[PDB]
């Protein structure tokens, strides 16, 4: 056949190696961004959650990697850490060059450079690693950008991972908001999204995971919120569906 | 600076003092001259202060690499070859002069070190810029196998001579004591200078001083 | 295997030489029909994070 | 000589519950002054400053690569840094340059981030750590600086009387020196808040 | 199977080899890690295959630092690389930092080097697991590398032959609060649920953290402290 | 079944690896049988010779090889790669004394040997060497040792000790002989040493037929012995 | 203070073992607002240890059983969960002692409607084996089976029944 190195072309012509790597992050975790004026946010999944772990870090899918950026992961493990290790060291000689932040965009095509040249070089396999983007600038503001294996990005304003949630994005765009784009507004858009990808019903909160990032007095604080706000933010949405079936 | 070593009956002595100069300014008044490099093994350093500390921790790692390894007990013997090899291969360039001693399964061994890589075995030794003035010290009153006391004695005797000697010390007389099982380490042994009175009033007044602009920054 | 639910629970009735069915009987059988994969040593889950 | 380029007087003092830190604002050539704005006391890090003097180029090149080296220790680790962690990053950025040194020597004052245990040191131009209980001084106007320390310093000193004391000791020794002047900024910090004051000097 | 190599992927799934690598990790030693409120024990099984062997001549638990141990469960000629690799590293924090390197920063690099032998193409990577333990700030730690190349924070596990029943022994075992030396006591008691015939103090090996540092046990105690303590 | 991993080095499912365990077989193409045996304050090695030829010399046959002052060794397995493993060993053990200044202990030795044997299994690309090595040597406060270095990169010091083609025989011989116990007075050690090697491979043998080196902790230097005094430890157990 | 305050549990034991109740017996009255002194958690051995001490003592049972009550009574105004179920489970006991009929099985079935809704587990162990003791003292065979056998898919989640084992078996 054609399943040898990534050199090949297949005949016809496409690339089989870069489609294997393509479709093995939809047989891993959940990670979504939303919209926000005034704001920008992620939301992840705690996978096995067996009594007998510590989690000492309490952040295993965000990395603050700048000082106004962070980001999500999913994919194979062992080339996660090699990419934040990798994408921290970026920031910073940016920083050392010019002594001005990095404008989220060349932060991003600069390891997109680096994920495409394991594509052409042999014999190496390519980042099995799509992750997310969420960051403030001088010149955009908010922003949002997704990762893919083959090097390729792309701007967004609400996005999902594909084959665990990829029915998310058919409830993002069913009850998608524009302009009226607060965080509270967006937050109850967030537990509700998860609530049906995860199948596990009722939504504990050890479940789940929310990060944010605001802009307050030009400092732009990064937020991992705690458990016990987690638990008010999910009662809510419980209320809210006691209350939806009055028109039933 | 002046440091200095003896082999008593039973173990090691060594000496030093606290002072380190810039120029001909004191620049400090108590620094620290004996270093460790092992439980059992000690090093006075003379020189460059920077030369000395630098090369005094590499050596110290790799011991500590070698013997938890070996699983026992380091030799003052593998510190002595390690040094002498190092600095050969800088051609005297980083400048630093060592007291090494230490007990071993096989005893006491004392060794002078200098910067182009000569070491001596030597029962009793000076280094330093004082070091001419604590020999002396030495070649009168040194006797083969003296007690503990009697050791100390002559050590804290010794380094005073080259403390009334220019470039002292801002005196804190500096001992380690080695011995088969039992290890000393006494920083404030004696301090033969002490600083006098102040007789004058100094009042600073709240508000002696004009300001242009202040700010003030909260913490959490 | 809701039958698998229904013959487990009057099973439950057979050994006890009892023809009465309580709910009690149902809330047995669910836990022996219904099982899992049990995918051991978690190294596979988080190689595949 | 090379240390005489440009001048510079940084100067830091431990308090009781607090440290202090002060520098010149004079920037120029061996004779001629440039600006009166030249920055010489960079923040590392809350509750912990960092002071340098020497030649121009090195205090702006060593503040970068400090400042490289200190947020990827901040990122790997979830904690701030320790101030005698500080010191041995220092002197190993220093070390690395042996035979082709830069000419600065930091000064390094702040508290413990846990506890309120202040801590002061200073390094030479190759690397060697000196830590005191008083104060440090590092800079062309040297020997004034430590004439005025030697016979004000207190040991236990509120707030106020720390700020007099410093203020003193830099205002009569920098006016004997020469390429120094223009102006003096003196960062005083504590466990609270943080407080910077700048001082009326002579403009010659 | 695809498999046969480490520098292409399925197509369906993941990478095999790396699976096949765990495979001599479960037909290893057994061995045991808990984590109590005042320290981390760690116990492993160690019998040779004649009376003609010296046991005290090669060890399992290993110190690293003087707060740091580690022990095993795979082939212990790839254990002693790794060990190694780690002394040299933890060296290298010391001479720039000047400070004894915590535990959950050996477990950043440790891992990527056990990462750097699942690249391309010629290399093995390793079969061997690891339990790393230590005394840090006060809070006791418990990790576990893997040849994948993550990591993790137990509160007690097992790993080697027959984890799934001392796994099962352990969730129905360990609390949360215990002193030291309740945790060795149920360590020993975890360790005879998979063990061979006789268990003297020469068939199993121990070492703990304190907050006064690592240190494994002689065989004085640990006979004195199987004598009849379940 | 397998098949699978049996050209290269890289696993099998379920769990291991064959190219290195079939240098294990690689031993026994040798035709020959060595035995180690400490028993008390002194170690004796002694391993047979096979001479096939009377053109054959004697001298350049022995398998007993110097490698210190105070350390000697036995090489099993194929001729030619174990002659190559004893140039490590005597490099090495040199390199001990000029970096750190004293005799290298023969517990450390074994440690170089066999991480040199580990990356050829971890690393590809060269063929690991199918020879086995034993060694003898005196430790101040620890007394006398036998060690063996595997193939694979494993190692362990043991008491009595077998290889060539008859290990799990001559073993078994020695663990009911190393049960009592009985003191070893240097010739306790030999006899024994003899004897096993004597009925494992049913030989009995003649004087001129074997080796013995020996060292004790009353000259501990490597000595292998005089074609004389074999014939007097011989004379010895068979009164 | 607290010199006298264990000089009640060591005179107390000289209450036990010397062999007088109504002392013994008002020193259990005497302790109760005394029991709010120390750790909560804890004093349920204090309370468990006093009163096993006091009911081996002799059959005096116009006190034994009324004292009981009494603390029964004092846990729904104390209201401490884990000390009143553990005072029912010993009451059961001593109502199996002298054979009360019903109320025993009556107290049991109350127990079950609190137990095996909670989350703690030794407890349930003990009132499944207790019950299919006097189903079975009531020449009941299969209804003790069918209680016995509940008793056993519970005792396979407990860190150590060490002596519950072999009275299970």
């Amino acid at each position: 056949r054609y399943d040898s190195r990534t050199t090949i072309f297949s005949p016809e012509g496409r690339l089989y190696q870069v489609e294997y790597a393509m479709e093995a992050i939809g047989h891993a975790g959940t990670c979504l961004g939303i919209l926000a004026n005034d704001g920008v946010l992620l939301a992840a999944e705690r996978r096995n959650i067996h009594k007998l772990l510590d989690e000492v870090f309490f952040s295993e899918k965000i990395y603050k990697l700048n000082e106004d950026m962070a980001c999500s992961v999913a994919g194979i493990t062992s080339d996660a850490n090699v990419l934040t290790n990798e994408l921290r060291l970026i920031a910073q000689r940016y920083l050392l060059q010019y002594q001005e932040p990095i404008p989220c965009e060349q932060l991003v095509t600069a390891l997109c450079d680096i994920k495409q040249a394991y594509t052409q070089f042999g014999g190496k396999r390519p980042f099995g690693v799509s992750l997310l983007y969420i960051g403030w600038d001088k010149h955009y503001g908010f922003q949002l950008y997704q990762s893919d294996p083959s090097g390729n990005y792309g701007g967004w304003k609400a996005t999902c991972i594909g084959n665990n949630s990829a029915a998310a994005v058919s409830m993002l765009k069913q009850d998608y908001k524009e302009g009226e784009m607060t965080l509270k507004s967006a937050l109850a858009l967030a537990i509700k999204v998860l609530n049906k990808t995860m199948d596990v019903s009722k939504l504990s909160a050890e479940k789940v995971e929310i990060a944010t990032l605001t802009r307050e007095n030009g400092k732009t604080v990064i937020r991992v919120l705690k458990q016990k706000e987690v638990e008010q933010l999910i009662k809510k949405h419980e209320e809210e569906e006691a209350k939806a079936e009055r028109e039933k | 600076t002046t440091i200095a070593g003896v082999v008593y009956k039973d173990g090691i002595v060594l000496g030093a003092d606290t002072r380190a100069t810039e120029g001909m300014v004191v620049a400090d008044k108590n620094c620290s001259k004996i270093h460790f490099i092992s439980p059992n093994i000690y090093c006075c350093g003379a020189g460059t202060a920077a030369d000395t500390d630098m090369t005094t921790q590499l050596i110290s790692s790799n011991l500590e690499l070698h013997s938890l390894s070996t699983g026992r007990l380091p030799r003052v013997v593998t510190a002595n070859r390690m040094l002498k090899q190092m600095l050969f291969r800088y051609q005297g360039y980083i400048g630093a002069a060592l007291v090494l001693g230490g007990v071993d399964v096989t005893g006491p061994h004392l060794y002078s070190i200098y910067p182009h890589g000569s070491t001596d075995k030597l029962p009793y030794v000076t280094m330093g810029s004082g070091s001419l003035a604590a020999m002396a010290v030495f070649e009168d009153k040194f006797r083969p196998d003296m007690e503990e006391e009697e050791a100390k004695n002559l050590v804290s005797e010794a380094i005073a001579a080259g403390i009334f000697n220019d470039l002292g010390s801002g005196s804190n007389i500096d001992l380690c004591v080695i011995s088969k099982n039992k290890l000393d380490f006494l920083r404030p042994y004696t301090v033969p200078n002490k600083k006098g009175t102040r007789l004058g009033r100094y009042r600073c007044e709240k508000g002696t001083t004009a300001v242009l602009t202040e700010k003030i920054t909260p913490l959490e | 295997e809701v039958k698998g639910v229904c013959t487990e629970a009057g099973m439950y009735a057979l050994r006890e030489r009892r023809v009465h069915v309580t709910q009690e009987d149902f809330e047995m059988a669910v836990a022996k029909v219904m099982q899992k994969d049990s995918e051991k040593n978690m190294s596979i889950k988080k190689l595949w994070k | 000589s090379i240390m005489s380029y440009n001048g510079g007087a940084v100067m830091a003092m431990k308090g009781k519950n607090c440290v202090a830190i002060a520098a010149d604002r004079r920037f120029g050539i061996q004779a001629q002054m440039v600006t009166t704005d030249f920055q010489k006391i960079f923040p590392m890090g809350d509750r912990l400053y960092i002071g340098l003097a020497g030649l121009a180029t090195d205090v702006q090149t060593v503040a970068q690569r400090l400042k490289f080296r200190l947020n990827l220790y901040e990122l790997k680790e979830g904690r701030q840094i320790k101030p005698y962690t500080l010191m041995s990053m220092v002197a190993n950025l220093l070390y690395e340059k042996r035979f082709g040194p830069y000419y600065t020597e930091p000064v390094i004052a702040g508290l413990d981030p846990k506890t309120f245990k202040p801590f002061i040191c200073s390094l030479d131009l190759i690397g060697c750590p000196m830590v005191t209980d008083d104060f440090v001084v590092s800079g062309t106007c040297a020997e004034q600086m430590y004439g005025m320390c030697e016979s004000l310093w207190e040991p236990n000193m509120d707030p106020d009387h720390l700020f007099e004391t410093i203020s003193q000791a830099m205002l009569n020794a920098v006016d004997r020196d020469a390429v120094s002047g223009m102006g003096v900024i003196v960062h005083i910090i504590e466990k609270d808040k943080i407080t910077t004051r700048t001082l009326k000097a002579r403009m010659d | 199977g695809y498999s046969f190599s480490l520098t292409t992927f399925s197509p369906s799934g993941k990478l095999v080899q790396i699976e096949y690598a765990l495979a001599a990790v479960a037909g290893g030693a057994p061995s045991v890690g808990i984590k109590a409120a005042n320290g981390v024990v760690l116990a492993t099984e160690k019998k040779q295959k004649s009376i003609l062997y010296d046991e005290r001549s090669v060890h399992k638990v290993e110190p690293i630092t003087k707060h740091i141990g580690l022990v095993y469960s795979g082939m212990g000629p790839d254990y002693r690389v790794l060990v190694h690799r780690a002394r040299k590293l933890a060296q290298q924090y010391y001479l720039v930092y000047q400070e004894p390197i915590p535990t959950a920063q050996l477990v950043q690099r440790v891992a990527s080097v056990m990462q750097e032998y699942t690249q391309s193409g010629g290399v093995r990577p390793f079969g061997v697991s690891l339990l790393i333990c230590g005394w840090n700030e006060g809070r006791p730690y418990l990790f576990q590398s893997d040849p994948s190349g993550a990591y993790f924070a137990w509160k007690a596990t097992a790993m080697g032959k027959n984890y799934v029943n001392g796994k099962t022994f352990l969730e129905k075992r360990y609390n949360e609060d215990l002193e030291l030396e309740d945790a060795i006591h149920t360590a020993i008691l975890t360790l005879k649920e998979s063990f061979e015939g006789q268990m003297t103090e020469d068939n199993i090996e121990v070492g703990i953290c304190n907050e006064a540092g690592f240190r494994r046990l002689t065989p004085t105690e640990v006979k004195d402290y199987l004598a009849a303590i379940a | 079944s397998a098949g699978f991993d049996r050209h290269i080095t890289i696993f099998s499912p379920e769990g291991r690896l064959y190219q290195v365990e079939y240098a294990f077989k690689a031993i026994n193409q040798g035709g020959l049988t060595s035995v180690a045996v400490r028993g008390k304050d002194c170690a004796v090695i002694v391993t047979q010779k096979k001479v096939p030829d009377k053109l054959l010399d004697s001298s350049t046959v022995t398998h007993l090889f110097k490698i210190t002052e105070n350390i000697g060794c036995v090489m099993t397995g194929m001729t030619a790669d174990s002659r190559s493993q004893v140039q490590r060993a005597r490099y090495e053990a040199a390199n001990w004394k000029y970096k750190y200044g004293y005799e290298i202990p023969v517990d450390m030795l074994c440690k170089r040997i066999a991480d040199i044997s580990q990356v050829y299994t971890q690393n590809a690309e060269m063929r690991p060497l199918g020879c086995c090595m034993i060694l003898i040597g005196i430790d101040e406060e620890q007394g006398p040792q036998v060690y063996k270095c595997d193939p694979a990169g494993y190692y362990c010091g043991f008491k009595a000790t077998a290889a060539g083609v008859k290990q799990t025989e001559s073993t078994s011989f020695l663990e009911k002989k190393v049960k009592k116990k009985f003191d070893w007075t240097f010739e306790q050690t030999v006899e024994t040493a003899i004897t096993c090697l004597s009925t494992v491979l049913s030989i009995d043998f003649k004087p001129s037929e074997i080796e013995v080196g020996v060292v004790t902790v009353e000259n501990p230097k490597f000595r292998i012995l005089t074609e004389a005094e074999i014939d007097a430890h011989l004379v010895a157990l068979a009164e | 203070v607290q010199v006298k305050e264990q000089s009640i549990l060591e005179l107390g034991s000289l209450l036990a073992k010397t062999g007088q109740a109504a002392e013994l017996g008002g020193l259990l009255k005497y302790v109760r607002p005394f029991l709010n002194s120390i750790s909560k958690a804890k004093a349920a051995r204090l309370v468990r240890s006093l009163l096993d001490l006091f009911l081996d003592m002799e059959a005096a049972t116009g006190q034994e059983v009324e004292l009981c009550l009494e603390c029964i009574e004092w846990a729904k105004s104390e209201k401490r969960t884990f000390l009143r179920q553990a005072l029912e489970a010993r009451l059961v006991s001593l109502y199996f002692d002298t054979k009360r009929y019903q109320e025993a099985l009556h107290l049991g079935s109350q127990l079950l409607r609190e137990l095996k809704k909670m989350d703690d587990k030794a407890l349930l162990v003990e009132v499944q084996l207790l019950e299919s003791k006097t189903y079975h003292a009531l020449s009941n065979l299969p209804k003790a089976r069918a209680a016995l056998t509940s008793a056993r898919t519970t005792a396979n989640a407990i860190y150590c029944p060490p002596k519950l084992q072999a009275t299970l078996d």
